[PDB]
């Protein structure tokens, strides 16, 4: 009843060479407060960034990549999605 | 891998696959046997639950070559900064050694701070992803050429020649990506390095850490 949705972390123009997933519920409407913290979850363990880190670095954003080929920006400074909808997910602090 | 080759089956035989339980999913990384008993792979691999897969060449497959065997301890070096990714090492502790046969052995390490020329070639291996839109399911390999410093000196504000190596020309889409953390950089058939970081689209120059800085902790951590 769950997938795995890659993901990609960037940090100071440097990304690790993991392969790593999120699980989510198949076919779910979620929001992106429910991908936020998330993403939060995977920016904390995998490169030491909370929201303190957040608000001193300049610009920090991530972005869902959907199947049908658009993306979606959202600022991590400042609708519903379906969870088969979504390709991928990237990650972009500076 | 990308711009790779499969690799000829089993032609690796010390070539490790990691499973990494990760909050909130998944991670999957490479790595490599240094002894019957220790894989060596990179510390941002690190998780408190970690498979190790030895002898694999279909990982998808449940071959009949492979030894599935847990991580008992997964040590990572004690300086590993997350947020620049330096000093990025660790030894896992295999909860039984491996037994060792022609598709099952350990690589050399080299030996005190043995260095490695730019323009040295090279020999990275991995699952990892083949490009933004593509994964593989068998062992890949390419062949790789040391840089010189400058090259990731003025792209990677973090990157430390004393520990770490600058790998891949910028003119070639030759690379380790997304998946193959941890593998080995073989050259003359001895583990030089460890896939660690690079840029987001797979771009060359790369970082890997270099193994002949950690030598006295690998054999300390070992012991
Ligand atoms: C490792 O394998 C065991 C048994 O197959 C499984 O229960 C566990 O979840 C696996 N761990 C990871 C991180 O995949």
């Amino acid at each position: 009843s769950t997938i795995q949705i890659p993901y990609t972390i960037t940090v100071n123009g440097t990304s690790q060479n993991i392969l790593s997933s999120l699980t989510f519920n198949k076919n779910q409407n979620i929001s992106y407060k429910d991908i936020e913290n998330k993403v939060k979850s995977v920016l904390y363990f995998n490169r030491g960034i909370s929201d303190i880190d957040l608000r001193l670095s300049k610009q920090a954003e991530y972005t869902v990549h959907f199947k049908n080929g658009t993306k979606r920006v959202i600022d991590l400074k400042s609708d519903l999605i379906n969870t088969s909808d979504i390709k991928a997910i990237s990650v972009n602090v500076d | 891998i990308i711009g790779g080759r499969e690799s000829r089956p089993h032609s690796r035989p010390y070539m490790a696959y990691l499973q990494i339980q990760s909050p909130a999913g998944q991670s999957r990384c490479g790595g490599f046997l240094v002894r019957e008993d220790f894989v060596l792979t990179a510390a941002h691999c690190w998780g408190s639950n970690i498979n190790v897969t030895l002898g694999a060449h279909n990982i998808q497959r449940r071959e009949n070559t492979q030894q599935h065997i847990t991580a008992r301890r997964a040590i990572r070096h004690p300086q590993y900064n997350q947020r620049t990714i330096q000093n990025d090492i660790m030894l896992l502790q295999l909860s039984r050694r491996v037994r060792r046969n022609r598709n099952v052995n350990p690589v050399a390490l080299p030996r005190a701070q043995e260095g490695l020329r730019p323009g040295t070639l090279c020999t990275v291996a991995g699952w990892g992803r083949v490009s933004m839109r593509r994964g593989t399911d068998t062992l890949r390999e390419v062949q790789l050429r040391v840089q010189r410093d400058r090259q990731c000196l003025r792209i990677f504000g973090s990157y430390d020649p004393r520990r770490q190596i600058c790998v891949g020309d910028r003119r070639e889409r030759k690379a380790a990506f997304k998946g193959d953390s941890g593998g080995p950089l073989l050259c003359n058939n001895v583990a030089h390095g460890i896939v660690s970081y690079g840029k987001s689209s797979g771009v060359p120059p790369e970082v890997f850490t270099r193994v002949s800085s950690f030598l006295p902790w690998i054999r300390t951590t070992m012991r």
